[PDB]
């Protein structure tokens, strides 16, 4: 397939923060449950 | 000059030749498994119950107080 | 049972496992040899430079990966189904022992002359003495006679359980309204391990089974004791 | 059909006098599909036919593909090159080699 | 030269080994000299220059095969980052036992199965292949 | 009629890639958390 | 009874661009609200007996 | 305009992007549940309380998996996307019936998600079996709930079913015979006959488990003369099906993909992978009960089980062994698709090879209700239907969209699946021969090397689910639009253009009957 | 078979009203007939409770919860036997 | 002209590798993890009765 | 009587195309076209309402292929793999 | 501008509408069950019985006064009933099954016979008879309106149609009468549970053909369906032999062999 | 007396109706003993056959019912 060049180029540093703030969307919430889990569990 | 080389049919001839290789590594290979595998389970258990004593057995497992219903 | 990093099948303790154990190993090397031919085929197709895209003629091939497979196929069932019919022969069992399902434990009834009956509960792990299995021992084992044929029934008294013993070869569904037969003999004394094997609620995980397998005089002895 | 027969169906393909530019690519194309590379004297129509239709890029093109339907059989393209030579020499056809058109 | 998103219906350029010929040239539209090439073009092939020949290929096709076929160093950076995502999903496994995890049961300490393994032996757990067929019941040790 | 083309046969916004990421986040994102929340939900019933 | 089918056909192929569901005039319009709205008004009922039996009581 | 163009779609393009962004949210939910298990199974002892909640867990990864992302891509996604294309229909017969399968699986999810939330949950197995499911062991409304979520998942994929077999054998151009259709497109209607035949038998039998919970029936209950393996038939006669529905699109789609990076204009031996197909769909109707060879069935019956079973690995071998005969004498073409689609060959044959293994009744007594089965199972669906179904993706995502993806950060993500999937379920094969039950949350110590290794492979899978959403992230944030793609002339769904116009073929194709 | 009766040369309308008022009709007349006349009540049974009926493992949805949809109290027991 | 991999290709390579095999050595052997490998030819039997 | 028959009451589409067909006529392209003989002199003639319309080309009876090519307004187009012409013939309906 | 003959379907609310009226009367059926208010439940029937109002007011409005069924759209509404009619086999072969499972191996529960201890079957040659005679019937009578509709002829369509829908009542109220009379109950075991469920869905399935025969009497009244396009009729008609086909087996499997 | 034999009757995994039927057996013959005043103990065998194989909850709910007046099978 070809295609033309990116319309809106997204540069390393733009990859490197879509990439992060994507990994801490998974990360964060459940990472907040797991880590309080003992909170729940007695209680 | 060069001589002429073979034109014709050389995805074909590859494809043969490999196909042979394979089947003749596969007949080594079962060889090989119903030594290394096979035969050699056999033979564990052909073995080890050759002479097997039970009461034996049960009374070294007895003596180690494994047991609930053998003191 | 089962030991650290173990690979395989658990030991066989009966000649009926031990037959479960050659089969899967013929089994298991045409498993392998066809799965490495086909892993093998996939690398040849996907390392030449040759190029043939015209249309290929496919009545030929086809006779052969499909008689190929049959063959295997028949190869796998002959002995697989030796094995099935000859764990359904007429054996004669000298002792019938019950075991009914419950949650979350089994309790065995041995009735075939006195009402011997008794509840096997796991060992809670902070009770358990030294050198003694998590997850695994039971206060009360089955106490059964060595190198003797004995018919186990199976059943349950309310959700489904399932009875197994992995050494000897055995599982059979423990089902409320139904009455199962397995058949177990062991070659050997010892201690045999196994673990509800069918969903049953909050501690599926924690109603394990333990045979204990000694001389018939031990047995009647532990039996008389037991009543 | 023989290899002969083969051949000199395509031979003849290429020699039409009035052959097209669309014949010219189809029977190219349709051509590299096999599982051979083409005889020189297949090639030698089909280099004679671009000469009929003006068209020197194509004939380059054409040795491009002889050398890669070859894959890992290095000696064949070598063959073939030594065979079109009168031809090449004839026709004023340079080869890729000759153009600097085989480096990356 | 210039590919636009309303062409699609249109036949186009490609360059691919197995469609050596593509359906149009590379560069329809020709400057004066390039008009001038493609008169050339009529008459002997011996009279054009290496330049010219050079110029009526590159007029006809955008990549010669040798540019096509040629081989890239993608893959030290596929194998790189994968490692990359590798080595950090090994930060998560990381935290998961710092933070989530808590002890484990008491029946992995060193004493629990220095004498459970010696009870697996009494009772002769696996004595076939297995566990118990690698201990010396005459020397008292694992078989060497 | 609608719009058509790359961007617009779809029925989220992608005219900016930093709201996008927000939209894409909440969307990816509330998928994942909902199990470790209902898990949550559960331990701290009873 | 006559057959009237004629003027249905040419009432629902007016060209005035409306969608078949309201093409019979006003009353569909009330007929959609009606059930756009019980349907609405019920589902965000259903999530508020879920918040409710979602704890013990 | 909005709501007209997303409510009220009648389009399938939109249709199926709709089950597209529908399956991929699902996959998120599926992808938490899935590291809940492998979290709590990570090392011994009790992570999260005791069975009752892990197995709340196991059953919803199953449904959701399953239900709420499998076929939702396959059938909904790509087939509502794909098959009118390929047929040169300007829509699907009923359009607006379509858009009905699709709005019932958001209500049929919030069903499952209730059923989780109230009570303890339905930690039933994804089976359902009573009595553990009947109204004394799982009092309350979860498991009512969850009947109820599949009566509304059951009832979207019959609609969809009578629309996909209705479209495909009456809106090709006239001169086009069955046999003139794409492999995708028979895997389609394959697939939608299975959906249709095994669907209402699940739907009684799990209205006979509602109505013995809520009306006091006994189908399933030995006090009314009623049998709970009555129910275990019911349900695996639309189970085993199922299962060959989860993979049927998957194989179309391989097909497609094979082809397409050969630089191939057809699949080897179109009428062999058709006849494969519909031999794979028959079969799979009449050898339900390898699902029950320890619930007490007489030999006999076990030993035809065995062998009807067994029997699929022939038609299933002839498509296997065309794919390899569509790459031999390719022109090679390393894309991410092709890289998804080489790893399903060899991950899907690996899987059925076990499958055929677990088809012995006399071996299965040791090796049912063990990671066995899970090591079968994941191979097939997590290495077998996933992988499609990215292959896929990463293929048709220009043509859907109109972008183009980072060719280099597609295959970072396969290698980091294709090692993550691996080491979770490989070791899962020691586990089951070992003896180590299914449905457990806690394991005697032997287990846990195994363990340990098959959770960390789960959270490689983890990472690689999170580059994938960064990924199609960065296609939309560059918006490199899609030029030329080749082979159209063997590949029509690509020759509108990416994307295509809402409207395709209101004119149709010209096709000579000669 | 063919039944015993004969037209087929066609199958029109004429023909499918003379099979509903000369066959189809009379037979339900004749069942109407046979039915309303072996109808009257048949002499309700002892009570015996039996645990496989009148099962209750969760009480119905309506009335006091004890009762079946259709509940007549001349004929149907429940659990503790018939009603007053 | 050079494009990512050929500027970036080596670095992203060797730096992959090496953090990779660090941090998992790390989690392998330095956390506290209990890998459980077999007794044989490692643990010495003790006395439990 | 009493009943309307579809020339009485038959409307839009419906309509059209039955009373198409009584005339010979397929505007709605419910039939298979016939294949002239393909040649440059015989093309195939491709009726359309715009200026290109997609071929689907079945080059042999029975192939399992299709092959798929816009047909533009102009000289007549072949068939990428046979080689059969077709050639489009605009506008009506 | 289209040129082929298929329909494209002005963009429409009551897919959303019905899938909704699912979610509601799933959860109605719910809270009926455990939390003892039928609120959700009625509510989900009404915006049920309004969607399908709407919508196949819609298919009618689509046909009969647009003409967007030319004969391929037919066709496509014709493969689409059959296999909706096969689904609905399908789904009473399962309860079919049921019974016969019960049926063929009676368990210790219930006497280790069939009919249980305690059963006291109805007499298949009573009103099960009559409800017999009474289905076939209203096939011979579907038949004639048929044929009277191809003919022409709306008076004979009409009184046709009218006595088959009459015939389909009184099988609906026989049966509802035989439901209070039965002195089995559907808590009387798996003998009550089968019997009820397999001929409730029947009779479920008679009330939903006849309301389908309702809806094409008042078509034909207001005259809609020419001598040659009627397939509202056709499909109802079908699912009507289906309805009398299920019956049939019903009456021979557990009527008859079952007593 | 060891344990009940193989009964070619009853040759499968399942075992329900072997239980069921000695327990009814046995209790037919005691009635019939018991009627024609007979011996009670040419029944032993099908009571030594339904121990060995029936639950004891099974026996322990038929012999209730049987007493109750409920129990559905013939005697
Ligand atoms: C991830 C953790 C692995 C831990 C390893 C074991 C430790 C040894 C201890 C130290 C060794 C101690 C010696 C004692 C031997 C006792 C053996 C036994 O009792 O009996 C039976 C055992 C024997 O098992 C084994 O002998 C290991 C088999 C390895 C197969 C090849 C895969 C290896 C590739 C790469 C790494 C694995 C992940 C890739 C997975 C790929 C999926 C196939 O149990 C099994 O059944 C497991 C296999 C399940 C069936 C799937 C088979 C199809 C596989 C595909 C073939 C690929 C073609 C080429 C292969 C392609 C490679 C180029
Ligand atoms: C499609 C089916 C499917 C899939 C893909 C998976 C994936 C996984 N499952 Fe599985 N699983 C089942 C179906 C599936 N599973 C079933 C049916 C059962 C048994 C239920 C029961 O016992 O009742 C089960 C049971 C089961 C168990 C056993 C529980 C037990 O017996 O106690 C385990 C444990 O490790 C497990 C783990 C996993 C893991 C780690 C994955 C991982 O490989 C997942 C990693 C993530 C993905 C593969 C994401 C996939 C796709 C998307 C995110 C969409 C992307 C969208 C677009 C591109 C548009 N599963
Ligand atoms: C996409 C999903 C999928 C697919 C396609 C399959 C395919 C197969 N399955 Fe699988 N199965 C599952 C999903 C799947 N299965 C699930 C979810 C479960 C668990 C359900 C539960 O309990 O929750 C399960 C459980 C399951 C069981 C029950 C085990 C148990 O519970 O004890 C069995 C038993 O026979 C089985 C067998 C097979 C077989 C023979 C195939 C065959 O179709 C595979 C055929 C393929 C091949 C054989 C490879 C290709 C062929 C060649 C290269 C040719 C040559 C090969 C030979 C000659 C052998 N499966
Ligand atoms: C002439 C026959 C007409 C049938 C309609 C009658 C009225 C009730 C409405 C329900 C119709 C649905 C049919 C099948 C549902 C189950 C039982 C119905 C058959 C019936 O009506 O049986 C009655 C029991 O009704 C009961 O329990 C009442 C149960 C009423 C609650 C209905 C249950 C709701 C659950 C059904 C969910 C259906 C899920 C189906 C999904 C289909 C696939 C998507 C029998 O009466 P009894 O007093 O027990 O015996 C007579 C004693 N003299
Ligand atoms: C199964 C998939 C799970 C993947 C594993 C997730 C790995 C990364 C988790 C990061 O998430 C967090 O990290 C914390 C610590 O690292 C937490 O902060 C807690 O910890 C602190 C440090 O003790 C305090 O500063 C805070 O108040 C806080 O509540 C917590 O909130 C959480 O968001
Ligand atoms: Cu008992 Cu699981
Ligand atoms: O189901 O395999
Ligand atoms: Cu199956
Ligand atoms: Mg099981
Ligand atoms: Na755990
Ligand atoms: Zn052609």
């Amino acid at each position: 397939i070809t295609a033309k060049p990116a319309k809106t180029p997204t540069s390393p540093k733009e990859q490197a923060i879509g990439l992060s703030v994507t990994f801490l969307s998974f990360l964060l919430p459940a990472g907040w449950v797991l880590y309080h889990l003992d909170n729940y569990k007695k209680s | 000059a060069l001589a002429k080389p073979q034109m014709r049919g050389l995805l074909a001839r590859r494809l043969r030749f490999h196909i042979v290789g394979a089947f003749m590594v596969s007949l080594g290979f079962a060889t090989f498994y119903k030594f290394a595998v096979a035969e050699k389970r056999k033979k564990a258990y052909a073995d080890f119950y050759r002479n097997y004593d039970s009461m034996k057995d049960f009374e070294e497992m007895r003596k180690a107080g494994i047991f609930q219903s053998a003191k | 049972m089962a030991y650290p990093m173990q690979l395989g099948f658990q030991d066989a303790t009966s000649p009926i496992m031990e037959e479960l154990l050659h089969f899967h190993d013929h089994t298991l090397m045409i498993v392998f040899l066809i799965s490495s031919l086909v892993l093998y085929i996939i690398s040849l197709m996907l390392t030449t430079k040759l190029t043939h895209t015209s249309t290929m003629d496919a009545q030929e091939v086809e006779t052969i990966w499909t008689i190929l497979p049959a063959i295997i196929l028949i190869l796998i069932a002959l002995p697989s189904l030796r094995i099935l019919y000859m764990m359904d022969e007429i054996n004669n069992p000298s002792l019938t022992v019950k075991t009914m399902g419950h949650q979350w434990y089994w309790s065995y009834e041995y009735t075939d002359y006195e009402d011997l009956s008794f509840d096997s509960y796991m060992i809670p792990t902070s009770e358990l003495k030294p050198g003694e299995l998590r997850l695994l021992e039971v206060d009360n084992r089955v106490v059964l006679p060595m190198e003797m044929t004995i018919r186990m029934l199976v059943s349950s008294e309310d959700v489904l359980h399932s009875w197994a013993v992995p050494s000897l070869g055995l599982k059979t569904d423990a089902i409320p309204g139904r009455l199962n037969q397995t058949t177990l003999m062991s070659s050997r004394p010892g201690l045999y391990y196994g673990q509800c094997s069918e969903i049953c609620g909050s501690n599926h995980s924690f109603m394990p089974i333990v045979l204990e397998l000694v001389p018939l005089k031990y047995f009647e002895k532990w039996s008389a004791s037991m009543l | 059909e023989t290899d002969e027969e083969f051949d000199a169906r395509w031979v003849t393909y290429f020699n039409k006098p009035d052959i097209d530019a669309w014949e010219l690519r189809k029977g190219m194309n349709t051509l590299v599909g096999y599982d051979l590379v083409p005889e020189p004297k297949i090639i030698d129509a089909a280099l004679r036919a671009c000469r009929r239709l003006n068209d020197f890029a194509s004939a380059v093109r054409i040795l491009e593909v002889v050398k890669d339907k070859a894959g890992p059989h290095k000696e064949i393209y070598p063959y073939v090159i030594q065979e079109l030579r009168p031809t090449l020499n004839e026709l004023g056809i340079s080869t890729p080699e000759e153009l600097g058109l085989d480096k990356v | 030269s210039v590919v636009k998103s309303e062409d699609y219906a249109l036949p186009s350029y490609v360059d691919r080994r197995d469609y050596p010929l593509p359906d149009v040239a590379h560069v329809k539209n020709l400057s004066a000299s390039q008009k001038a090439l493609k008169e050339k073009e009529k008459a002997s092939w011996s009279s054009l220059s290496i330049d010219e020949k050079v110029e009526l290929y590159r007029l006809k096709f955008k990549e010669s095969f040798a540019e096509m076929n040629r081989s890239t160093n993608e893959w030290k950076t596929v194998v790189g980052a994968a490692m990359f995502f590798i080595g950090f999903t090994a930060l998560l496994l990381i935290w998961e036992k710092h933070y989530v995890y808590g002890p484990i049961p008491h029946t992995f300490e060193e004493e629990w199965v220095a004498k459970q393994t010696k009870r697996m032996l009494d009772m002769k757990v696996a004595p076939i292949q297995g566990f118990s067929a690698k201990w010396d019941y005459d020397k008292n040790e694992w078989k060497k | 009629h609608y719009e058509e083309g790359p961007g617009k046969n779809i029925p989220f916004s992608v005219e900016n890639k930093w709201r996008l990421l927000a939209m894409m986040t909440l969307f990816f994102g509330s998928g994942f958390a909902a199990p470790f929340f209902i898990v949550r939900h559960q331990l701290l019933k009873k | 009874f006559e057959n009237r089918v004629a003027e249905k056909q040419k009432l629902f192929q007016e060209d005035n661009g409306l969608p078949v569901h309201l093409k019979g005039g006003a009353t569909d319009n009330i007929l959609y609200r009606v059930t756009m709205t019980l349907c609405l008004g019920g589902t965000l009922y259903s999530l508020y007996c879920l918040g409710w039996a979602s704890f013990p009581h | 305009m909005f709501i007209n163009r997303w409510l009220f779609s009648t389009n399938h393009k939109d249709i199926g992007t709709l089950y597209l962004l529908f399956g991929a949210w699902a996959g998120m939910v599926g992808t938490a549940l899935s590291l809940l298990i492998r979290a709590e199974l990570g090392q011994p002892g009790t992570l999260l309380g005791d069975d009752q909640i892990y197995n709340v867990v196991v059953t919803a990864h199953a449904f959701v998996m399953i239900f709420f992302m499998v076929m939702p891509i396959m059938i909904g996604g790509f087939g509502n996307w794909l098959v009118p294309l390929m047929i040169g229909a300007p829509d699907m017969a009923f359009p607006r019936m379509n858009n009905m399968s699709f709005w019932l699986l958001p209500p049929s999810f919030l069903l499952l998600l209730a059923s989780s939330m109230v009570e303890a949950g339905a930690g039933t197995g994804w089976t359902v079996y009573p009595p553990l499911a009947g109204n004394l062991a799982h009092a309350g409304a979860s498991v009512d709930l969850t009947i109820f979520s599949l009566h509304l998942a059951g009832v979207s994929s019959i609609l969809g079913a009578i629309n996909f077999i209705t479209t495909i054998i009456n809106m090709k151009p006239p001169a086009m015979s069955q046999y003139q259709t794409p492999l995708f497109v028979w895997s389609v209607m394959i697939t939608a006959v299975l959906l249709l035949l095994s669907l209402p038998v699940l739907a009684a039998g799990i209205t006979m488990l509602l109505t013995d919970r809520n009306l006091n029936t006994t189908f399933f209950d030995p006090a009314g003369g009623g049998d709970p393996i009555l129910y275990q038939h019911l349900f695996w006669f639309f189970g085993h099906p199922e299962v060959y529905i989860l993979i049927l699109p998957g194989f179309g789609m391989i097909s497609h993909i094979v082809t397409y990076y050969s630089g191939k204009k057809e699949p080897f031996g179109y009428m062999g992978m058709v006849w494969a197909m519909m031999s794979i769909g028959f079969l799979g109707f009449i050898v339900w009960a390898h699902h029950m060879f320890t619930v007490g069935m007489d030999v006999d019956t076990r030993a035809y089980f065995t062998s009807a079973t067994m029997i699929i690995a022939i038609p299933t071998g002839v498509k296997v062994f065309s794919w390899l005969a569509t790459l031999h004498g390719g022109n090679i073409k390393w894309s991410p698709a092709m890289m998804w689609a080489l790893g399903f060959i060899f991950l899907f044959t690996v899987g059925g090879l076990t499958g055929i293994v677990l088809a012995n009744s006399s071996l299965d007594i040791v090796l049912h209700d063990t990671y066995y089965v899970v090591a079968h199972f994941h191979y097939v669906l997590s290495m077998g239907a996933v992988f499609a179904i990215m292959g896929g993706f990463v293929h048709w995502f220009p043509l859907f969209s109109g972008y183009t993806l980072n060719d280099t950060w597609a295959k970072i993500h396969f290698a980091i699946m294709f090692v993550g999937v691996n080491m979770t379920f490989f070791p899962q094969h020691f586990l089951g021969l070992s003896g180590m039950p299914r449905r457990y949350s806690d394991y005697p110590d032997a287990y846990t090397m195994w363990n340990t290794i098959s959770s960390m492979g789960s959270f490689i899978s983890l990472t690689a689910v999170m580059l994938m959403v960064f990924i199609i992230w960065e296609a939309f944030a560059s918006k490199r639009e899609v030029l030329t793609v080749d082979l159209t002339t063997t590949n029509l769904e690509w020759l509108n253009g990416c994307p295509p116009p809402y409207h395709t073929f209101e004119e149709p194709t010209y096709v000579n009957l000669k | 078979a063919s039944a015993a009766k004969g037209d087929h040369g066609g199958t029109g309308a004429r023909t499918w009203r003379f099979l509903t008022f000369g066959l189809a009709l009379p037979s339900v007349a004749l069942c109407t007939l046979n039915s309303w006349l072996h109808s009257g009540h048949r002499e309700r049974p002892a009570f015996i409770p039996y645990h496989h009926l009148r099962i209750r493992t969760k009480p119905f949805s309506w009335g006091d919860g004890n009762h079946t949809f259709f509940h007549n109290p001349r004929v149907n027991p429940l659990p503790t036997g018939y009603e007053k | 002209a050079p494009d990512f991999h050929d500027k970036y290709g080596n670095a992203v390579l060797a730096s992959g590798a090496t953090f990779c095999v660090a941090v998992w050595v790390y989690m392998a052997t330095q956390i506290g993890i209990e890998w459980n490998p077999s007794p044989v030819g490692r643990v010495t039997p003790k006395e439990w009765r | 009587g009493g009943v309307p028959t579809d020339e009485e009451q038959a409307t839009g589409l419906e309509r059209e195309v039955m009373l198409a067909a009584r005339k010979g006529q397929d505007p709605y392209n419910i039939l298979a076209p016939k294949a002239t003989s393909g040649t440059k002199e015989d093309p195939n003639l491709v009726p359309s309402i715009t200026n290109k319309r997609i071929v689907g080309c079945i080059c042999e009876e029975d192939n399992s292929t299709v092959i798929w090519f816009w047909l533009h307004k102009g000289e007549a187009q072949r068939c990428p793999s046979c080689g059969t012409h077709y050639k489009l013939v605009p506008h009506q309906l | 501008h289209q040129t082929h003959a298929y329909h494209m379907v002005n963009p429409s609310p009551w897919p959303l509408t019905g899938a909704l009226s699912a979610l509601l009367m799933t959860s109605g059926l719910t809270m009926w069950f455990h939390f003892n208010s039928m609120t959700l439940l009625m509510i989900g029937l009404t915006t049920n019985m309004l969607t399908m109002y709407q919508w196949w007011r819609d298919v009618i409005r689509e046909s009969t006064f647009q003409g967007h069924h030319t004969p391929a759209v037919q066709k496509g509404l014709r493969y689409g009933m059959i296999l909706f009619i096969i689904s609905e086999v399908l789904f009473f072969t399962g309860f079919f099954w049921a019974f016969y499972h019960s049926s063929l191996a009676p368990t210790p529960e219930l006497g280790g016979c069939w009919p249980p201890t305690g059963i006291h079957p109805l007499n298949p040659l009573e009103v099960p008879l009559l409800n017999t005679s009474v289905l076939l019937a209203s096939g011979v009578s579907i038949t004639w309106a048929h044929h009277s509709l191809m003919e022409g002829d709306r008076k004979h369509m009409l009184q046709a149609l009218f006595i088959t829908i009459t015939l389909g009542v009184y099988f609906t109220l026989l049966q509802a009468s035989e439901y209070y009379e039965a002195p089995f109950t559907i808590s009387d075991g798996v003998y009550g549970s089968t019997f009820f469920v397999a001929t409730g869905f029947h009779g479920l399935h008679v009330i939903i053909g006849s309301t389908f025969l309702i809806v094409c009497f008042f078509r034909q009244l207001k005259f809609h369906f020419t001598s040659n396009h009627h397939f509202g009729f056709e499909a109802a008609a079908w699912y009507w032999h289906f309805v009398d086909v299920v019956w049939l087996f019903l009456y021979v499997s557990i009527y008859w062999w079952g007593s | 007396y060891q344990t009940a034999p193989f009964d070619s009757r009853f040759p499968n995994q399942n075992q329900t109706r072997n239980c069921w039927q000695n327990y009814l057996d046995f209790h037919r013959c005691e009635k019939a003993m018991t009627a024609k005043g007979g011996d009670v103990s040419v029944c032993e065998w099908y009571r030594r056959v339904y121990k060995s194989l029936c639950p004891i909850s099974w026996v322990s709910t038929w012999d209730d019912r049987r007493a109750e007046g409920t129990f559905p099978g013939k005697i």
